């Protein structure tokens, strides 16, 4: 039971340093790099009294990579794993793929081989990135293609930070997202998405943080990515492996776009005043504004939902709780999968970072769900793409890298097929 | 690691270029001699991106000062940070041009370009991997317009793939410091429109308007105006000089702000701009900076943004700050003023922030704006060009160097072309 | 086990609602922080009926404070028992209404009802089996009259079968604390007459008259008046909070006191009311409490019961006492005063007793009275409504929010209707 | 909860410097510009340990504006807020509106926008001015028109110093008052008025000051304007907001002219000998000679009166006091609004200036009331206007600015409509 990870772009390593510090404090790993089976799935054993993670941080720009080299978590990670480039992607799907991508993928390809050859219980891969920029679109789409022909059968769990309807950090992100999704449609077994304004709304109304930063955004995100793999680390009464997320959530080989939401998210003072039990968190996780994406689930229908709890939670109240969710007529499930409920449990509770914004909780849940609610989101991203594509705006840079106007039409009609697939399947 | 080689041209380009090395020397903690006396270790982390290491913990800037007159180097060498520059880089001629584009481009330029191309070739071989070049000149005069525009074409021949940034100050109708300004402006833009991939439209008129309204300077000199434009050059190259939560290199802002190959003339700005006598009575958090950034009387160009529509905007930030207040403020400025923003782009704002702000300020930002309102400054100089050109006035000085009359008309054909481009997307 | 969810509206409803949680916290032995420090085990036996259990043996009230202004929550949160309430339940607006029913019902109310309906939905799902809701507001002003009357209609749509209790204080002619009081009172009763199944007619004038005659308070404040009305809200919900020889839930008293669907406006009272300087010179057995309950100057309403006839009466008791003295005393009050009681009902008294009295008293009771003398307070406000309405005075503010002039006349058609109902059975 | 203020003319800033020194001493604000929620509604919080008021002083003539720049309260106010002009109005409604007004309103317009955008709890606006001169007539009428089209819904509380029947500082003030009132009739939500000889009579018989100055007149006026907003600053048992004065006092959308009176006004030596309670002040505030306007309330009828007390005052005696006022047959309330009483309370008592003419008092009240008593005042101002208008006197200056004789007739017939509206409504 092992799994390799990879981080790409500014979005990748920024949460990678924030997630791995949460991983190390759970297993009693000090930041200096040392203190039986729970840590073997992420951390190796380097001879005697020393460990190293089973992951790599790759990014073309060297400012973030060297920050880890000069950061506090220096001795924990490997020096050679901190891979760095020499030329930036600059919001270009092509520049991080063809010109600059080719002269750096070869150190990246062979490293995953030797990193897997020493391993024996490799379940799959999970990549953290963001299609809202340049590095997370081109280079991420290239590495998954080259290992898919090599491995193929192993799973791939993508984690992208998508743009909001109206809030946006960049301006060319429709071109970056529409191009990279053309390759992601066929090789990605599953891809959990998160919106940038939605996570701000989580800490605004619930955690009452009026002025957070991206560091705080990565803490609760680290709870999500650590909770989905928490069953593999510690013992649980109903164990769920990494391949459970592939069969139980992907109804069709092209429709592989779940959602994500987490609860409870309570402040320190509110934690003592607010009760924590399975009932309120179950009603809170299905709440639409509590989701990590600005899409109305009432407009669509849930194909399937994968529940996974943590902490001391008996299997009685979790079954009685979802039985009440089945009786709620405000939501609506699709007729193609009525029994779309998958519940899991892990005895090890949610951890807490020293000085972190999240408060201690005796139990939590991480709810993943597929639906046609993002069908309008893909229609929204495609609609704004037609405005700039009609004017042929921002095209001279992509063709200035080596591409042409041909595949721009291939990405448009591919989304057109994807849009109607959500409409016809949701009947 | 993406080294940038500095290059100067003209009297003004050497002055603002000299101020550029001065202001960044303070935040990096570089002495006037060349030694380091800062406090933070991150200053040495990316000191090589503009400077060159040397013995005794000394750092020499990677600058090349080019001016056809010799007195300009004597003033720069005798400055506060004049000795830090390399003496070999002080290349210069003897006989000035005297506000003649034909001299610095054909006759007086041809004899000096061989002496500067080998110097910048030496500097380009010293770094590990160069990103691009940034130049400072002025459309007025003959040196900065003639020498700068010439080697821009040569650097494009030698480095066609690298980034070619330019900080070019243009004339203005009310403040006219040269009689032959529109001819030099019309001849210079023919090279800037085709060769360089980026351009910053700076105005001297607005640099006098900006100091009265918020700084309240009673006796502003050129050195005070250089402080504003020098700070703008530091903001554009912040994320590669110091780490940040969201990095934006010179290429990362160019791809977002240059939607077409010829539409690359930006419009700069800077904030916070507040006088010393009213610093205590103003806050420094993010919302007051946002409304000041998009204010019409904040930028250092004479263009009215209310008379047009912004193509794209980029607001590089500096210093630790909250991301929710940053992101939410940029939503309302484009939503509440959707009429002054193009509807054929969903989002006209590019965001980026750094953690290491300038010394003496805790939160700051620099504005970069491409808008259709830039054409009003281009047609007025074109009108002054066409008004003076229709009678063939002030051309006998240019034809003496062997310049053809049709080249003025070829430049005129480019002049009404670029203004029509912004009129298309308005 | 018949959980009751508290809800507040307006400034007065938050004040008396705050006092309601304070007085019941003392008899239950609840700390101001939230922990338990009582003595009797029966206090935890029915603590869930209003409060929610929590970790560390803490109990949090199931209250929702709603007020359009933010300053009211600051006073309640900074009170003696302000910290015990949940922070998330403190929902509120920014811009107050300023004594305008149209604002709190149409414009300022529509933006907040979405934020409170989801909160009470969360509280209603937390309990095992909810019985009903009890609300505190005031007919005067715009917040309590507008916000309270609006969500009463919405709660009826969401919970049409559950009990809907209301403790509504009405204006008075001599004590006039608002110029626009009869319009707000006339517009509010259109909703209270049809939606809710119970209503307690409280008067501010009688709350001053009651303090002079028996309490002898020289300097009474609003907090002293809140003690009288807060104790009345505790008496109505005693038998489900502590055991008793004869239980009377909120439904058990509603079926006896509401003989018709629209006739549900009660008239409250409380006893023993005696000053501290004359406590030793009075007994505390049952006959002195009976004659004090039915006395005209005991209730907190300005209605003259001698000018009419009681429809039905309910006297909830508290504390261990003899049943013969209780039952026999209620016989003579209705027999000796047969003229002041309707002959078309054989018995107009509803009896019920509890074993656990309040702290500091050994025998006490609370009065609930539906009488035909209530109409005299409704016609005078109707006369003040009709006097101001006939010239269309003070209506231009209400039409600005989109309110129709006929809706005031529709309320007027309801105003003279309810007073005619009590005249039918007199 | 915030509110922006503006001062116009010689009358405006002369009381503005006198009122803001009373505001700062209540919140412990030293004059140098520094010392949680009580001061947020007027004073901001600039970074750390520094505040600035939410107000602006605008005036064309620079003699009064620069006196604040060279005055003792220099460091308290913003240097940029002290706006100044270059050419005086000279008792001309037109000169401060069309010629000189247009070249100064544009700095004034955009300043209120950014001053409101940074704010979030903006309740409304209140302007201090005087139609008895030139600057307070034209420029004040212009700025209210330009923000009314922008904002509109927000309230506007005007504070003008009107002339007396016989006492008068100017000679052209009927033309100044009659022109500016034509614009005030439609856009002003409410306008409290004060007479110049009446306030002299207040300090003459009660305060026994035989030789006061305008500085003393602004102190007791500052108690009035501070007491109406005192409920918003400090806590009170019955809170009243700024919009309470609009709904409870304006019976009709054109009749928006209340009165103002304040009590107790007792000297230092008399304060120790004279008992202070609710009964005597309630009988004193309704006393006719104690009003701030020379208009007999016995001739008219009170439409509605808004009581607002301060200090330790229980709500029992205030209700019993007004009950005695209802029994008084010397007064007469109109049948269109019998219950025209609105009482309020604030726990924080009336303050006292060091060395000021007003003495310390444990309780006070500020009584605002509408009535038809000023119907003869508008008839008096209109009657004297007909004497000079018949001779066409002082007309060559107004038409010498740009206007004509046309709108002179529009202002006359507007008062003719306004006069009969008070007569018919008072039946
Ligand atoms: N903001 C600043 N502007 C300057 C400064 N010096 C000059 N200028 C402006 O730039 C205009 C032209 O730039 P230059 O002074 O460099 C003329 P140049 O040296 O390129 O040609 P020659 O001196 O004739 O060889 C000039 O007319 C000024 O309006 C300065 O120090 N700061
Ligand atoms: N017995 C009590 N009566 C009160 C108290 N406070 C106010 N009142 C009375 O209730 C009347 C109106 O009730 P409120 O004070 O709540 C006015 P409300 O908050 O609903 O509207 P706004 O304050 O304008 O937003 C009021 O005029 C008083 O006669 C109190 O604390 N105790
Ligand atoms: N929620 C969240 N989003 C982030 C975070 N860091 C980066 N992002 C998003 O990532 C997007 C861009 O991703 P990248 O491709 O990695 O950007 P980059 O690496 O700087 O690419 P270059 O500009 O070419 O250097 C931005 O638009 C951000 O919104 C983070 O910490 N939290
Ligand atoms: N009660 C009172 N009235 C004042 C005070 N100051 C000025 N006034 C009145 O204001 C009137 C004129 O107001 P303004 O328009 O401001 O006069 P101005 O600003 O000097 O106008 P110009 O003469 O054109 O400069 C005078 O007739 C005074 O009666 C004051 O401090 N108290």
């Amino acid at each position: 039971r092992e799994c390799i990870s990879v981080h790409v772009g500014q979005a990748g390593v920024q949460m990678g340093n924030a997630c791995w510090e949460l991983y190390c404090l759970e297993h009693g790993i000090q930041p200096d790099g040392q203190m039986d089976d729970s840590f073997t799935t992420f951390f190796c054993e380097t001879g005697a009294g020393k460990h190293v993670p089973r992951a790599v941080f790759v990014d073309l720009e060297p400012t973030v990579i060297d920050e880890i080299r000069n950061g506090p978590y220096r001795q924990l990670f490997h020096p050679e794993q901190l891979i760095t480039g020499k030329e930036d992607a600059a919001n270009n799907y092509a520049r991080g793929h063809y010109t600059i991508g080719k002269e750096i993928i070869d150190p990246v390809l062979d490293r995953i081989r030797k990193l897997s050859d020493q391993c024996t219980g490799l379940q799959g891969f999970l990549v953290f990135h963001s299609f809202g920029g340049g590095t997370g679109s081109g280079f991420t789409s290239l590495l998954m293609e080259r290992l898919s022909v090599d491995y193929g059968k192993k799973s791939k769990l993508e984690f992208s930070i998508y743009p909001a309807p109206q809030v946006s950090t960049a301006v060319v992100e429709p071109y970056n997202s529409i191009l990279t999704t053309h390759t992601t449609l066929e090789h990605s077994d599953c891809a959990f998405m998160v919106d940038n304004e939605a996570i701000y709304d989580i800490c605004r109304r619930n955690l009452d943080i009026e002025r957070p930063t991206y560091t705080n955004l990565n803490r609760l995100i680290s709870q999500i990515v650590s909770s989905i793999t928490a069953s593999l680390r510690f013992d649980g009464a109903l164990n769920v492996d990494l391949t459970e997320f592939q069969t139980n959530l992907v109804p069709y080989p092209r429709i592989h776009f779940p959602l994500a939401t987490y609860a409870p998210v309570i402040s320190a003072e509110k934690a003592y005043h607010e009760q924590l039990s399975v009932a309120e968190i179950t009603n809170a996780c299905f709440e639409p504004a509590n989701q990590m994406v600005k899409c109305d689930p009432r407009h669509g229908k849930y194909m399937a939902c994968c529940l996974l709890y943590r902490g001391d939670v008996v299997p009685k109240d979790v079954n009685a709780a979802i039985a009440a969710i089945k009786t709620k007529r405000s939501i609506q499930f699709v007729d193609w999968c009525p029994t779309g409920f998958k519940v899991g449990i892990n005895y090890q509770p949610p951890t807490v970072v020293p000085g972190g914004d999240l408060a201690k909780v005796q139990r939590a849940v991480c709810m993943l769900s597929n639906t046609t609610a993002i069908a309008e989101a893909w229609a929204r991203l495609d609609h704004k793409f037609d405005l700039m594509y009609a004017k042929r705006a921002f095209v001279h840079w992509y063709v200035g890298e080596g591409m042409e106007e041909g595949e721009f039409s291939e990405a448009r009609e591919d989304m057109a097929a994807l849009e109607k697939d959500y409409e016809e399947v949701g009947i | 690691m993406r080294e940038i080689v500095h290059i100067q041209a003209g009297q003004c380009g050497n002055q603002i270029g000299a101020k550029f090395w001065e202001v960044i020397s303070d935040e990096h903690g570089i002495d006037p001699t060349g030694s380091y006396h800062g406090d933070s270790d991150l200053q040495l982390e990316r000191i090589n991106v503009y400077y060159n290491e040397a013995a005794g913990n000394k750092y020499v800037p990677r600058a090349i000062l080019v001016d056809l007159e010799p007195g300009t180097m004597d003033s720069v060498r005798s400055g506060p940070f004049g000795q830090i520059f390399r003496p070999d880089n002080f290349v210069f001629g003897q006989s000035g041009a005297g506000n003649n584009w034909a001299k610095g481009h054909y006759t007086e330029g041809a004899e000096l370009v061989d002496s500067v191309l080998d110097v910048v070739r030496k500097e380009s071989e010293s770094c590990d991997c160069l990103q691009g070049f940034q130049l400072t000149h002025s459309l007025g005069g003959g040196t900065g317009s003639g020498m700068g525009t010439l080697l821009i074409s040569k650097i494009r021949e030698e480095y066609p793939d690298r980034i070619m940034n330019t900080f070019s100050v243009m004339p203005s109708p009310k403040v006219s410091d040269t009689v032959v300004e529109p001819y030099n402006a019309t001849l210079s833009v023919h090279q800037l429109v085709e060769n360089t991939d980026e351009t910053y439209s700076i105005d001297n008129e607005a640099l006098y308007d900006i100091c009265f309204r918020t700084l309240k300077l009673t006796t502003p000199t050129y050195g005070d105006l250089n402080h504003l434009v020098s700070a703008t050059m530091s903001g554009v190259t912040t994320c590669l000089r110091f780490p940040g939560q969201l990095n934006a290199d010179l290429r990362k802002l160019a791809v977002n702000m240059v939607p077409f190959p010829r539409l690359h003339f930006f419009m700069p700005g800077f904030a916070p701009l507040t006088s010393r006598g009213s610093q205590q009575y103003r806050a420094l958090t993010v919302p007051e900076l946002t409304q000041q950034m998009f204010d019409s009387k904040n930028m250092m160009a004479a263009c009215d943004p209310r008379h047009g529509r912004y193509l794209t905007v980029a607001a590089i930030f500096r210093g630790r700050m909250s991301m929710k207040e940053v992101d939410e403020q940029m939503l309302n400025v484009q939503n509440k003023n959707s009429s002054y923003f193009v509807e054929w782009i969903p989002n006209n704002v590019k965001t980026a922030v750094c953690d290491i702000p300038p010394r003496g300020l805790k939160m700051s930002a620099t504005f970069i704006g491409n808008s259709t309102a830039i054409q009003e400054l281009f047609k007025r100089i074109s009108e002054q060009f066409t008004a003076m050109f229709r009678r063939k006035a002030f051309l006998h000085w240019y034809t003496g160097e062997g310049m053809d009359e049709m080249e003025f008309t070829e430049a005129e054909s480019n002049m009404n072309d670029l203004v029509s481009e912004y009129q298309q997307y308005q």
